[PDB]
């Protein structure tokens, strides 16, 4: 009870200082992410076959792990892709709520397994098995200016004094050297070889033997001979270093291999470069740890680059052209001046309806404790203060305030209308309303929980603002039981003091009474316009474009430049260059940066990235959605390849709306062609259906490979080994590596490759002569036929099976699952062995997203019984049950008047309004059922309980309205999801409060003359 | 110990055996060692017979392996999928006296089929470092790999003490069997 | 973490004990008393 806490108020003042010193000793030591982890964990194991066709590849390294890699605990679904620069990525994705860790172990175990059926090439490189975050923390630039320092010099120095150096920091995950440590680059050449008649294998072995390192050797290694004193660690010296050193070396009379090969300090790969306002420069691409904050780990990496700044050479500079940490600082930030002037709000419209500090001084000094207990029990469950859990806490301090007015004005109403003291007042009040507010504990609770255990990324999403605020209104609650009794009972004095608001308040009171009586005079008619009103917000409800996370202005955008399946690095230079010179004329564009070669896509030398970021929004004159419609309409044209800019996804997976991701897959062994001239029927048939919305696939088309057919009849014949017409071919440009040798204090490379100007169009490989066995050599044209063909480089698998990814988004008048079994019913169509499977997000929708209903069903059904158990009676419940069309009605009313699409905030912000609703009805008919009680008439009782509970109502709704206002007129970063967030609940809040002062004691007069 | 986790425990076992992996044969090592949360006895036993006989026990096997236990390892379940049939093979029945009788030995056969089965890769013509002047860049490819028996049988063959070039067809019956004949399977009498 | 130890540890036992006895001057006085205990382990500790 109440009861005892009142009369040991110091009781409860410690109950709150320990929550208070609980909390204050919690808060610092949570992470502080902007968006929790959503997507499953994806373990990707990547491989590399440095120059092999796609389609070998996937039929020699991706069929092994693919028939061996399964059965590992809870592998949800697995798919693999091989591009075509010779890397095949396979991302596993496990049951949810699974740890990455043992589970990444196991797929590691799997992975030892098929070491030995993988070819020679790909067991030397190994198998990397990342843990797959997918977000660039920050890319770290290196340019300079004053051009001392080349590309290759920036990225040499970057990889040697920095990249080491950033990894020895707490937070960093992976450090991508988007570079090379500078090597000795050996380019030989085929014509002056094939003269001297020599090979590559001759070069290889001349450096592997002119130039090896030799085992030190300690002289006196025991055993010794018995007398022997002085020990001595007798060291050795055996690779070349200069560039001189290696231009000597004598191969087969002596030549030296400056006669025969140019040798020069290049680099590890040109894979990838780095352009940068136009300057060529180097960068290093930071990955977030799996499992780490983003804002505390980039601050300590800007930390450690103002450290490193110092001892940067002359000429150089640092740079840091993308960061996600001040964004995701200002929108927390952002939002906690939102709970500040939410608090001040509160505070401030107490004080003008309740006349005096004293009362206000209740819910302010209540709120922060409930909050405080929040952020305690988000450390001892796991949780992270982020957008997700901040919001919760600013939706549900209506909720938390909520109950501290109903506390204080009950007892403030008592103490006024009965002259009692503020103790016994308080012991009244809660003798009268200690029951509701379990019974709104318990409701609150089944239309919150019951709403907390749908599955996938959304199912998570949910779960943070609903154990967030569930958490947040039973200790508001619990306080409610606890604490403020103790406050209404010592802290309130007589009221004495008499300010021209009572007059218009009352009459106003007055004026809604008598307007209430004229209205339940047509109880029928209310019952119209209330189902009129319900069958308009099942409309806007069932009629709405429904859409996951809207899209916002995070400060930057990044475009894609993906040119044909055959061009060349230059090629991708050229459109990022144009499309740099394209951006040059904007004011808002403050840092252009462009990785020419890498992809998100896969890697490539046909696929460049540009992160281009734009001011603050303090100085802006354009939104970044109007930049990028901007930009892929300057791209349609003056250049070529797709290259089209997109702004950064609000969470993982949450970018397109709704677009359902399907493979088509093979069950027959159909082979490639079939399957795409299946998938291109597919895509007509679909293009050719309504309720869809361009349907496209998403792998890149056929390429133009070169099949070298080699007669082997005429190799016998002429008596050349099928061994060395193969060896001269993967040795006519495959980047081959020989060891390491020291230069500048470092191990560096040595590799060998035929000179790139001898080894670029098809002609030249005719040039690679092979000795005979009949004294003479034969040019390689003879013995092999190049035959060009269209094959797809794009390999994709799922589910063991070749599949094609084929995504799509539904249009207006079309739910997700119509869409779903509108697809399912037009692959049915295609020809015998060829099946679908959706994944991810469509798949889940699939799955287990059919709960929303029956989460809903069980929701309304443990309101009802509680409500029932509230009020012993079978008739009661249903009067306050009905307030949800009221408060969607508000939501759907304000969702239009903006815009805005039926989100997940926007239904959360629908969960709380359709709380506090729910508090506002069972305190009204609460109330009325206990004067009804007292043989007083209904038909006054029901007025009488509406005429009290008058001004708590309005007191709380005013409070949270304009409390949430500047969620609904918040301009700047982060804007939009305050805005999905406030418009509904503003709407919500006023429909509620508005309609259900009128209907809930109409509805009390109905039921209870229903029977 | 029964109740005990089953992951944790299994983890502990990889770190056991992790302390003990480098000093195992160079075979043993590079063979895998395959520890799993295992079970005792089957669920069930699918199968598959041919009751017109038109697929021979080794056609059957093939099957099994190969459109079978991968797509049946993703059923939420099925732990372990054990193929009483080997995936079909190009099996060498070489003959010693032959081998000796041309003066080779199976090492040499060894050394013929892996030169005139090579696999080759020369990458992508015009590939980093590009030259001033490279628009394009078709993924070129090299085809070293036997697919028939036409092309195994004529894999040709040194002859060490007479000189004569022998093909592989000479000293070996080259044939279509099974990777390794351990299991067979009887159901209701008949090869399955 | 010596000072935090005792600062929390004092902090939490007079909380408790207002609780327990309904003022703000009983606490004082029960935990006035701590100084004596640490006087004479320091005493002990220091001739020791």
């Amino acid at each position: 009870m109440s009861q005892f806490f009142i009369r040991r108020p110091v009781f409860a003042w410690v109950i709150a200082i320990f929550i208070i010193i609980f909390g204050l000793l919690s808060i610092p030591k949570l992470p502080i992410a902007r968006f929790p982890s959503v997507a499953p964990p994806q373990v990707n194991i990547s491989a590399t076959y440095p120059g092999a066709t796609a389609k070998t590849i996937n039929d020699s390294v991706v069929t092994l792990i693919e028939r061996e890699l399964s059965g590992v605990k809870n592998l949800l679904y697995y798919s693999a892709t091989t591009d075509t620069s010779g890397t095949a990525e396979i991302t596993a994705t496990f049951k949810p709520g699974t740890d990455v860790e043992m589970a990444q172990v196991d797929v590691q175990n799997k992975i030892k397994a098929v070491e030995a059926r993988l070819p020679q090439v790909v067991r030397q490189q190994g198998l990397q098995v990342e843990a797959s975050s997918s977000g660039f923390l920050m890319l770290v630039g290196i340019n300079s200016p004053n051009n001392q320092y080349s590309e290759v010099d920036l990225s040499d120095y970057l990889v040697r004094n920095v990249v080491e150096e950033l990894k020895r920091v707490e937070g960093v995950g992976k450090v991508q050297s988007f570079g090379a440590e500078k090597a000795m680059r050996i380019w030989v050449d085929p014509n002056k070889l094939v003269s001297y008649g020599l090979s590559i294998s001759d070069v290889n072995n001349a450096i592997r033997e002119n130039n090896v390192e030799i085992a030190p050797g300690r002289l006196g290694d025991l055993p010794a001979e018995k007398g022997q004193l002085i020990t001595i660690p007798l060291s050795a010296q055996g690779q070349l270093s200069s560039l001189e050193q290696f231009k000597n070396i004598s191969l087969k009379s002596v030549i030296k291999l400056s006669d025969v090969a140019n040798v020069e300090i290049g680099s590890q790969a040109y894979n990838f470069a780095i352009l940068e306002n136009g300057k060529p420069a180097t960068a290093a691409a930071i990955q977030l740890s799996p499992g780490a904050n983003a804002v505390k780990t980039a601050e300590g990496v800007r930390a450690k680059i103002e450290e490193l700044k110092l001892n940067l050479p002359e000429g150089m500079e640092f740079s840091i052209p993308y960061d996600t940490a001040p964004f995701v600082k200002i929108s927390i930030e952002k939002v906690i001046h939102t709970l500040l002037e939410a608090m001040v709000l509160v505070f401030i419209v107490m004080y003008l309806f309740l006349h005096n500090v004293r009362y206000t001084l209740i819910p302010a000094i209540v709120a922060p404790i409930a909050l405080l207990g929040t952020f305690t029990v988000m450390l001892l469950a796991g949780f992270s203060i982020n957008v997700l859990t901040m919001f919760g806490m600013v939706l549900a301090i209506g909720i938390i305030v909520d109950d501290a007015i109903v506390v204080v004005e009950n007892v403030e109403r008592i103490m006024a209308t009965e002259g009692l003291s503020p103790k016994d007042a308080t012991s009244k009040a809660m003798k009268e309303i200690t029951s509701p507010i379990i019974g709104i504990t318990l409701v609150l609770a089944a239309v919150f929980l019951p709403m907390a255990f749908a599955s996938g990324s959304v199912g998570v999403i949910y779960k943070q603002f609903t154990l967030t605020m569930s958490v947040s209104i039973l200790f508001s609650a619990l306080l409610a039981l606890i604490l403020t009794p103790a406050l209404c009972a010592t802290i309130l004095k007589p009221i004495d003091g008499h300010a021209w608001f009572d007059r218009s308040f009352d009459k106003v009171t007055k004026k809604y009474e008598l307007m209430l009586l004229k209205i339940i005079k047509h109880t029928v008619p209310m019952m119209v316009i209330f189902l009129v009103i319900t069958g308009i917000t099942f409309a806007g409800m069932k009629y709405w474009p429904t859409a996951f996370m809207p899209e916002e202005d995070q400060g930057w955008f990044m475009t894609s430049f993906q040119l044909p399946s055959d061009a060349t690095a230059e090629r991708t230079r050229n459109v990022v260059n144009q499309f740099e010179n394209n951006l040059k004329d904007n004011p808002d564009v403050k840092s252009n940066t462009a990785i020419l070669g890498w992809g998100f896509s896969g890697a490539g030398q046909n696929v460049a990235v540009a992160f281009t970021t734009l001011k603050d929004f303090k100085e802006r004159t354009s939104s970044a959605s109007k930049m990028t419609s901007d930009v892929n309409s300057s791209m349609a044209n003056s250049t070529e390849g797709e290259t089209m800019a997109v702004l950064p996804p609000a969470i993982d997976e949450l970018g397109t709306f709704s677009g359902f991701s399907l493979r088509l897959q093979d069950r027959a062994n159909l082979g490639m062609p079939a399957l795409l001239a299946a998938q291109d029927e597919l895509m007509a048939m679909a293009a050719k259906n309504k309720k869809f919305y361009m349907v496209w696939n998403e792998g890149l088309p056929q390429g133009d490979n070169i099949s070298l057919k080699i007669d082997r009849e005429k190799l016998s014949a002429l008596g050349v080994k099928f061994s060395d017409v193969s060896d001269i071919i993967s040795t006519s440009m495959g980047s081959m590596y020989i060891n390491d040798f020291p230069n500048q204090g470092r191990m560096q490379q040595v590799i060998v490759q035929v000179e790139a100007k001898s080894r670029m169009q098809l002609k030249d490989i005719l040039n690679l002569k092979v000795m005979g066995s009949s004294g003479q050599l034969v040019s390689l044209s003879e013995v092999v036929t190049p035959q060009w063909n269209k094959a797809p480089q794009q390999y994709n698998r799922y589910n063991g099976r070749p599949s094609l990814s084929i995504a799509g988004i539904p249009n207006f008048d079309t739910s997700s699952g119509e869409a779903m079994r509108e697809m399912e019913q037009l692959i049915a169509k295609l020809p015998k062995g060829i099946g679908y499977e959706w994944t991810g997000i469509s798949l889940q929708e699939k799955q287990s997203e059919s709960q929303m209903a029956f989460l809903l069903g069980l929701s309304m059904l443990v309101v009802f019984l509680v409500l029932a158990a509230l009020y012993e009676s079978w008739a009661i419940p249903l009067s306050v049950m009905l307030v949800v069309p009221l408060g969607i009605f508000g939501a759907i009313i304000a969702i239009m008047s903006r815009g805005l699409m039926n989100d997940v905030f926007f239904k959360i912000g629908l969960i709380t309004i359709i709380g506090l609703s729910a508090k506002n009805a069972i305190l009204i008919v609460e109330f009325a059922k206990m004067l009804k009680e007292e043989g007083m008439s209904l038909i006054e009782a029901t007025v009488a309980a509406a005429k009290l509970r008058l001004r708590p109502i309005l007191m709380t709704s005013l409070a949270f309205t304009c409390g949430v206002i500047p969620l609904v007129i918040a301009t700047g970063a982060s804007s939009e999801t305050q805005h999905a967030l406030g418009t509904g609940v503003f709407g919500g809040m006023i429909s509620a409060t508005i309609l259900a002062i009128f209907f809930v004691p109409v509805f009390f007069i109905f039921i209870l003359g229903a029977v | 110990k029964p109740g005990t986790d089953v992951e944790m425990a299994q983890v502990d076992v990889q770190n056991k055996i992790k302390a003990v992996e480098a000093r195992l044969p160079q075979v043993v090592r590079q063979q895998g060692l395959q520890v799993e949360a295992s079970s005792s006895g089957f669920l069930m036993l699918v199968g598959i017979n041919s009751p017109n006989n038109q697929y021979s026990e080794v056609d059957l096997s093939d099957y099994l392996v190969r459109n079978v236990v991968e797509e049946l390892k993703r059923v939420e379940g099925v732990g372990k999928v054990q193929s009483f049939g080997a995936e079909k093979a190009m099996r060498i029945w070489v003959d010693p006296n032959k081998l000796v009788s041309y003066g080779l030995s199976i090492s040499d056969v060894n050394n013929a089929i892996r030169e005139n089965n090579v696999e080759i890769a020369p990458g992508r013509l015009g590939d980093l470092p590009a030259e001033k002047g490279q628009l394009i860049t078709i993924p070129l490819s090299a085809q070293g790999q036997l697919s028939s028996l036409e092309q195994f049988k004529n894999i040709s063959l040194k002859s060490k003490t007479n000189g004569s070039v022998i093909k592989l067809s000479d000293v070996a019956n080259v044939e279509i069997g099974s990777q390794a004949y351990n299991f067979a399977i009887l159901e209701n009498g008949k090869p399955a």
